[PDB]
């Protein structure tokens, strides 16, 4: 699978409180993680379902 | 909010939380029909609540109110975050009372050294996550522009300005965004950004409104 995908999720600068996907590769699924709202990693998804076909 | 304090009950009138089926970021009431938060904070459907302490309890003094228009400054950037301030006009006027009431816009810029209150719903740990139910309130001083640009060097715009202390303890975190910094009755700042919270030689970064008041009467004013 893509090298993004097995980062840490990233909260980024931003202090908004934004509910993101990210893939769990020690759990082998894709939860969810608080996002700061700007500069996003590539490990950050809308959706479980985009998630787990990008990373799954 | 990161080594705050509760606040006093509806002590904070002019806070309201910014919500979309839960809550995301912050505002400030400048009006009885337009609140002011910040450009990241941006979503096409936006319900504003006014009036709230705990907000995950209906208290009775709760106000919710929809945006009928959201316009970011034209020139933010959602790289550098210059610019980061954003108007949003609710959906009827809201009822001003001892719950509800609408903050100064600044007179002047506020010099380094000037004690401010900062508020919030957001993040209350530096390590970890613990999302308050009543509203968290911090005091602290605007910081010299000198001290923001070494803490974050090259990142600093004259749109921004430091607020907190460079030992860290203390700070805005996820959830405060759009936030008000008030100093003297006076709306100086919009909590935006900073690397982590209550970090030391990382304070938190916010929006100079004294730079926007203009813009923000002319958009008033046009819409
Ligand atoms: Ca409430």
């Amino acid at each position: 699978r893509p090298d993004f995908c097995l980062e840490p999720p990233y909260t980024g600068p931003c202090k908004a409180r934004i509910i993101r996907y990210f893939y769990n590769a020690k759990a082998g699924l894709c939860q969810t993680f608080v996002y700061g709202g700007c500069r996003a990693k590539r490990n950050n998804f809308k959706s479980a379902e985009d998630c787990m076909r990008t990373c799954g | 909010i990161v080594g705050g304090y509760t606040c006093q009950e509806n002590s904070v009138p002019y806070q309201v939380s910014l919500n979309s089926g839960y809550h995301f970021c912050g505002g400030s009431l400048i009006n009885d029909q337009w609140v002011v938060s910040a450009a990241h904070c941006y979503k096409s459907r936006i319900q504003v609540r006014l009036g709230e302490h705990n907000i995950n309890v209906l208290e009775g003094n709760e106000q919710f109110v929809n945006a009928a228009k959201i316009i970011k400054h034209p020139n933010f950037d959602r790289k550098t975050l210059n610019n980061d301030i954003m108007l949003i006009k609710l959906s009827s006027p809201v009822k001003l009372n001892a719950r509800v009431a609408t903050v100064a816009l600044p007179s002047s810029c506020a010099p380094a050294g000037t004690q401010c209150l900062i508020s919030g719903w957001g993040n209350t740990l530096s390590s970890g996550v613990n999302e308050p139910d009543l509203l968290q309130c911090l005091d602290a001083p605007l910081l010299p522009q000198a001290d923001c640009e070494a803490s974050y060097p090259g990142k600093i715009t004259d749109n921004m300005v430091c607020v907190g202390f460079l030992e860290g303890g203390k700070d805005s975190c996820q959830g405060d965004s759009g936030g008000p910094v008030v100093c003297n009755g006076e709306l100086q700042g919009i909590v935006s950004w900073g690397y982590g919270c209550a970090l030391p030689d990382n304070p938190g970064v916010y929006t100079k409104v004294c730079n926007y008041v203009d813009w923000i009467q002319d958009t008033i004013a046009a819409n």
